[PDB]
């Protein structure tokens, strides 16, 4: 039963720091690039004033991080951002942006031509020309 | 040939033993794996007895037991096959986990 | 020792009553357990007549 | 590839009186820890983060929405866009193998089922 | 059992002995061991009922029905008259998918009855097998209107087709 | 018959005739006597459908789908009960009677013996439902799903009584549909889609396409105490069967424009199920199930071709159950923990271990292992549906895998430890909690020993 | 593949077999090589590739192979022989990249 | 508690049991027992010589 | 049990079969240990590797 003022009302701008924080403190001081500005490319009433966004992204990261709680379990008091894609997702690797992958992926592509080939052991390759002869060639009897 | 097909259907039927007397059967206590464990090592000379019947003879089989529903024209009903990768292999499968448990 | 009708309540009351399911039985169907030929081998009938 | 993620960047000493970042937090975690020891308390708390969480996203668009840009008009593109595709690829089946069903017989006459 | 030229088999060809060994075989010590303590807490309990039975014998009969009801009868628009040439046509639609049942399971023992030719052997099922379902779809069936089953409505506009265009405009014919 | 409608009607005052607190015992006792009438001459024909009387004949057809209709009653006491004991007797009175009054139209439904008792009891509904919605709500945006459950469901389906007063007087008498023995087809026209038309998209606006279903999350999502009638409001939606009555026949050969409700619905099944796995609010996230593999019957009963109708009724109810269950699982833990969001309840399993298979057995009948009737249901679908073109295997083959994910994560996610700050959700699931959760699975798995008594005629 | 002509019974998975199936044959060595009786041939139970030469032969080394059950042996020098009958066909039909090799040489 | 049937083992390298060991020892002969007949009596291979069929004629 | 049911087995389960194929038997040089021959420096470059 939260009376009035609720959520966000018409943002992106009214006094941004009337926002953060009369309640809902997404930043300090109004500015701590908390504020609730992040309504980038509005006109899509997506995401209104929020005393939300932009804030950054790749994982709460569920470690020592031991203040108290501090980020999937044991739920500090408010920071609520963006959330639901946050039980499926860490952060940086070792190394960065290499496709080697798409390399071996296509590593055996090479092969692709190995497949036209044949690897019939007996007899060997003894350069030729006309000796093939997979079956039969001249006269039967 | 008649006790043929019929002591493998024992080995089936014996593993659901160890499951409907879970609930009030007047359940062996703690050590109820033993009765499981035991209720396998039964099983496995059990499968053993057939291994050898078709190793003479051949002749493998089927059952044409409980019709299921039958639509239009194609009739379900069950089964099950005695061949060549159900003779050997279903006592291994069998005898290894005799030991694992 | 016994301890000797655990195993007799275990394996022999399904034997019987599994099998009373098909003495009865596959006479019934028209088309039960299908069991395969005999493999006959040339000692019956037969001569070999070869090796060769 | 996502990302580099920037886990080195400029900084050193400009920023330095960027301070109370934390006294906004630091306050909270203070309060928040006032309210979350108490001896009565047998219930969960408002979070409000997680109340602006929800009610600006599932309401609150339509309406702060407007049917102006025409980035807004894009759904064309996504919505009724490929549903006509499905149709021009299926009209055209049930039809050349339509056609192969009358004159010639593609099937076998073991096929009652269907 | 059952009725023998409704469900024919082959013979048996029991497959000759051939012991040709000084060694012993545990068959032998089964066949002969597993059959004593099978037949008696068996076989004396059917006996046990079957006679147990013989105090009391039922009867369920043979249900065969009264074909007056044809297929050109009789009006129009009619109703009672049609409502009964349908349950012609059903009932015949009903018989017709089971002998496509029987003939099929009388196919499997054209196999592990043998299975090893699979080929050589049976002369019949499948060369026939092919020959009954040809003479299934066709006309028995009506489709797409299998959904309605389009008694009688549909079931003589197949065979309309099967007579308006057929024998006649076959051209020339 | 009135074998059924006299002693449900003589339920109505088996209730307020009664004492004080006795009421709730006193008539769920009786209610599930009447199961043994439900049967009792029912489950006959077979072939050469039953019809008992003039203008009834109760279900032949069949289309059994009557006996559950039965079920669900004394189901809802032991469902209603929980926060429905804090209000005066006199209004609980009412509660019980108008949860009557819809049962015995949904028996006057299935039988109507011909169009016109279908559609004015097709149409008589509403006035029950709509008064358990707005009134006995919980929140303030209640009084828009008043609204929205009407001007869709009333909206279009006048366009029927425009459309079945032009046929009664056109060919014959409609009075019955035991007579179809005459019906000319419907070829083209720029009239005739129109009449295809009216006489269709009255029953869409029920079982939601992907578009129009838009009023359905908003009557589920907020909706009385136990799902009170929530139970009820799926077993209402299923009811659109009676397509199967006209499309079958009464315009036959018009498929020529099914294509449209075809793409339409059939990228919607592996659309609508995909939306609703980011879900914050739990009686959403199931509602959302209850579109997809039902608008899944909407392809299965526009194409002809039996193999459809085998699969096609066994889908009617089979989420009849399952998809009714878990809006029963949802409201107990609600009882206890008051927020719906689902993130709150977490670390359950722990704490209430015997409701622990409860999930389980609920969250697996999506999955539908193949034994139960679910795939039975859905693989009759699917071996037509292929035969249509071979392509469909793709998308109701995507719709077996997002459909998985789906699942779990709603169990998974009470899988968990919390201890977290809750003090509440002591009480162990007393027996209504674990008994009305029952009377599903039980019933619902049992089906498969037997499973020739839900099939359509084909 | 030696008598092109019909087949009386239409059976195939070669149940007609040209007469007996060779691998190809004749041509010449050995114009008539003969196999065995086909009417023994599947009336044990006999696979394709089984059907080749060396049936005969190969008929006998199950014999004794259902005489002594429980044995891991019957005999190798026969299984060796067996090789002796198989090696001695597939060296004589390595004959055949030998005269196509300098038969369609010069001349 | 249960019992102090051994104690543990500060890397004093603990002792074993005396009948473990040996117990054990005797299937190391069932792999070099075992692996006797492998070239008693075979060969790496036991074939047969291909003859180079020369024969063109 | 294993260990022991290990040894023996293979040789007992391929022992005992109606055989179903035809092997070809007939192996040239080269073509023949070609695995063991690997496996040989295999265990070489396994310890002067370690
Ligand atoms: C029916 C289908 C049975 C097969 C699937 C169930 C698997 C067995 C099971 O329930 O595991 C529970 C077990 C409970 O885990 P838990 O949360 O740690 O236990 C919490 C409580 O102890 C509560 O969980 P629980 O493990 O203690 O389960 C209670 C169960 C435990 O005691 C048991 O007797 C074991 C039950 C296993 C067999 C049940 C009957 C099999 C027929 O007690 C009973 O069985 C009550 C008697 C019911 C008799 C019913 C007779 C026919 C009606 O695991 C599951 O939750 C998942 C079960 C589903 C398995 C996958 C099914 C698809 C494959
Ligand atoms: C304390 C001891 C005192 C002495 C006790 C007396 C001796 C022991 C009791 C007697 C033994 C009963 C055993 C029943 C299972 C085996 C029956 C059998 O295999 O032969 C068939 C045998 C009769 O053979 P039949 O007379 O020659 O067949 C005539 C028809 O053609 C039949 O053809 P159909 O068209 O009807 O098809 C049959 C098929 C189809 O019927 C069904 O079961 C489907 C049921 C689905 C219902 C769908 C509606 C659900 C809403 O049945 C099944 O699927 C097998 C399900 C196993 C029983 C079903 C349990 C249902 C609950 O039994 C039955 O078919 C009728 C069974 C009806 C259900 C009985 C439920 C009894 C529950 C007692 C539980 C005992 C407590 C255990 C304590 C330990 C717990 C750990
Ligand atoms: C849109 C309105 C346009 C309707 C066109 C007029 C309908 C019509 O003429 O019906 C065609 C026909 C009856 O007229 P007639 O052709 O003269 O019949 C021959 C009688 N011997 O046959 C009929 O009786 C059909 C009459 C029923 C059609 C009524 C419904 C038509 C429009 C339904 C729209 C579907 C839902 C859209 C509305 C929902 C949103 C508001």
């Amino acid at each position: 039963a939260s009376h009035i003022t609720k959520d966000m009302l018409p943002g992106p701008y009214p006094k941004t720091p009337e926002e953060r924080a009369a309640a809902a403190k997404k930043y300090n001081m109004r500015v701590e690039d908390y504020e609730p500005y992040p309504d980038d490319g509005t006109g899509y009433g997506d995401y209104p004033k929020l005393p939300d966004r932009s804030q950054q992204e790749r994982d709460p990261w569920y470690d020592w991080d031991h203040p108290d709680l501090r980020l999937n379990w044991g739920e500090p008091m408010h920071w609520d951002l963006d959330m639901y894609i946050r039980n499926r997702v860490d952060t940086s690797p070792t190394p960065v942006n290499w496709n080697l992958m798409c390399k071996h992926l296509f590593g055996f592509v090479a092969f692709m031509l190995f497949m036209f080939w044949v690897g019939e052991t007996y007899p060997a390759y003894q350069p030729v020309g006309p000796k093939q002869y997979p079956y039969n060639n001249l006269y039967l009897e | 040939m008649n006790m043929f097909s019929s002591l493998s259907l024992v080995t089936l039927l014996l593993l659901t033993m160890p499951i409907m007397m879970m609930s009030f059967n007047t359940y062996k206590p703690s050590n109820y794996p033993l009765y499981v464990k035991t209720a396998i090592s039964y099983a496995f000379i059990t499968s053993m007895i057939p291994t050898m019947m078709f190793i003479h003879s051949g002749q493998e089989l089927i059952i044409s037991n409980w019709h299921w529903l039958t639509i239009q024209t194609l009739k379900l009903s069950l089964s099950f096959k005695m061949d060549y990768f159900s003779m050997m292999f279903i006592p291994v499968a069998l005898f290894v986990t005799w030991s694992i448990m | 020792y016994r301890h000797s009708i655990f195993a007799f309540t275990h394996v022999l009351i399904p034997v019987w009553i599994i099998h009373y399911y098909l003495k009865y039985h596959v006479t019934t169907k028209p088309y039960t357990i299908v069991e395969k030929k005999p493999r006959i081998f040339p000692g019956d009938t037969i001569l070999e007549t070869g090796e060769v | 590839t996502t990302l580099d993620p920037a886990e080195y960047d400029i900084s050193s000493e400009t920023r330095k009186a960027q301070a109370e970042r934390l006294a906004i937090r630091s306050r909270l975690k203070r309060e928040y820890q006032l309210q979350y020891y108490d001896p009565s308390r047998r219930g969960v708390i408002e979070d409000p983060a997680l109340v602006r969480w929800t009610y600006a996203r599932s309401a609150n668009i339509y309406p702060n929405f407007r049917p102006n840009t025409k980035t807004s008009l894009l759904g064309a593109l996504f919505g009724i866009g490929p549903l006509v595709f499905w149709y021009y690829v299926f009209k055209t089946d049930r039809d050349r193998k339509e056609k192969l069903i009358q004159e010639g017989k593609l099937d076998r006459t073991f096929n009652i089922s269907y | 059992s059952w009725d023998k030229d409704v469900y024919p088999e082959p013979p048996r060809r029991t497959p000759a002995p051939s012991p040709q060994t000084s060694l012993p075989n545990p068959i032998t010590y089964l066949t002969k061991a597993f059959d004593l303590l099978v037949d008696r807490p068996v076989t004396l309990v059917r006996e046990f009922i079957e006679r147990q039975h013989a105090k009391n014998k039922y009867y369920y009969y043979h249900r065969e029905f009264r074909r007056v009801p044809d297929i050109t009868e009789c009006q129009e628009k009619d109703v009672l008259c049609m409502f009964e040439a349908e349950m012609q046509w059903r009932r015949d639609y009903k018989v017709d998918q089971e002998i496509v049942n029987i003939i099929q399971e009388r196919l499997k023992a054209c196999q592990q009855r043998e299975g090893e030719s699979h080929r050589q052997n049976c002369a019949k099922e499948l060369e026939q097998f092919t020959q009954v379902v040809k003479a299934y779809q066709d006309r028995y069936h009506d489709l797409g209107a299998h959904y309605s089953a389009r008694k009688c409505l549909a079931k003589q506009k197949q065979r309309m087709l099967a007579e308006r265009k057929a024998a006649k405009e076959a051209a020339a014919a | 018959m009135l074998k059924y409608i006299i002693p449900t009607i003589m339920l109505m005052p088996l209730t307020w005739l009664s004492k004080n607190n006795m009421i709730w015992v006193n008539s769920t006792a009786h209610s599930l006597l009447i199961s043994f009438t439900s049967l009792l001459l029912m489950n006959q024909f077979g072939d050469n459908s039953l019809n008992f009387s003039l203008l009834f004949f109760s279900d032949s057809l069949s289309t059994p789908l009557l006996i559950l209709t039965m079920w669900l009653l004394p189901l809802m006491l032991m469902a209603s009960q929980h926060h429905l004991s804090k209000e005066n007797l006199t209004r609980k009175k009412l509660f019980i009677t108008m949860l009557i009054s819809l049962q015995l139209f949904l028996i006057m439904t299935f039988t109507a013996m011909e169009l016109i008792l279908f559609y004015i009891l097709f149409e008589a509904t509403l006035v029950p439902t709509l008064i358990i919605i707005t009134r006995w709500g919980n929140q303030t945006e209640r009084l828009n799903a008043g609204l929205y459950f009407l001007f869709y469901t009333l909206a279009g389906s006048l366009p029927l009584l425009v459309a079945l007063i032009y046929i009664q007087n056109t060919v014959g008498s409609l009075n019955f549909l035991m007579l179809q023995y005459w019906v000319q087809p419907v070829h083209n026209s720029w009239s005739n889609v129109f009449m295809w038309l009216a006489c269709m998209m009255a029953f869409m606006v029920k079982m939601p396409l992907y578009g129009l279903h838009l009023w359905l999350p908003k009557a589920h999502v907020e909706a009385p105490i136990a799902g009170s009638m929530v139970l009820a409001a799926v077993l209402l939606k299923l009811g659109g069967y009676g397509m199967l009555r006209i499309t079958l026949i009464l315009n036959p050969m018009t498929d020529f424009m099914a294509y449209p409700f075809i793409m339409l619905s059939l990228w919607g099944m592996i659309m609508t199920s995909s939306i609703c796995l980011r879900q914050t609010d739990l009686k959403s996230l199931i509602a959302y199930s209850s579109v997809s593999h039902m608008a899944l019957v909407i392809v299965a009963i526009l194409i002809q071709t039996p193999w459809s109708y085998m699969g096609a009724t066994a889908l009617m109810i089979a989420h009849g159950l399952t998809s009714s269950m878990l809006f029963c699982l949802a409201n107990s833990n609600y009882e206890r923990i008051h927020s719906r969001t689902m993130i709150l309840a977490r670390g359950l399993q722990t704490l209430l271990p015997l409701m622990a298979t409860w999930w389980l057995l609920a969250s697996l009948t999506n999955l539908a292992l193949p034994p139960t009737i679910n795939l039975i249901g859905e693989l009759f679908v699917v071996m037509s549906t292929f035969s249509w073109s071979n392509i469909t295997i793709i998308l109701m083959g995507v719709n077996m895998v997002i459909t998985a994910l789906y699942s779990l994560y709603m169990l998974i996610m009470t899988q968990r430890g919390k201890y977290t700050y809750h003090i509440n959700n002591i009480s162990p699931s007393f027996t209504r909690e674990n008994a009305l959760m029952s009377l599903h699975i039980l019933p619902l798995l049992l089906l498969t020993l037997n499973p020739k008594i839900i099939l359509g005629p084909l | 593949a030696r008598r092109y002509l019909g087949d009386a019974s239409v059976e195939p998975d070669p149940l007609r077999m040209p007469t007996f199936p060779p691998d190809y044959g004749f041509p010449e060595r050995k114009e008539r090589e003969m196999v065995a009786t086909q009417q023994e041939m599947n009336d044990a139970q006999l696979v394709l590739q089984q059907r080749d030469y060396c049936a005969h032969y190969l008929i006998r080394f199950l014999k004794c192979k259902r005489d002594s059950f429980p044995n891991f042996l019957a005999c190798k020098h026969e299984r060796h022989d067996w090789d002796y009958c198989e090696h001695l066909d597939y060296v004589k039909r390595m004959k055949e990249f030998e005269r196509e090799r300098r038969l369609l040489q010069r001349k | 508690g249960g019992g102090a049937h051994i104690e543990p083992r500060y890397r004093q390298f603990p002792q074993l049991t005396r009948s473990q060991v040996i117990q054990a020892e005797f299937f190391s002969a069932t792999m070099w027992f075992w692996i006797l007949w492998r070239f008693w009596h075979d060969s790496d291979a036991v074939l047969g010589h291909f003859p180079y069929p020369d024969p063109s004629q | 049990r294993l260990l022991i049911g290990s040894l023996f087995a293979g040789y007992i389960i391929s022992n005992n079969i109606p055989p179903t194929t035809i092997p070809q038997m007939t192996m040239p040089y080269y073509l023949k240990t070609t695995a063991l021959i690997v496996t040989i420096l295999g265990f070489i470059l396994a310890l002067e590797i370690s």
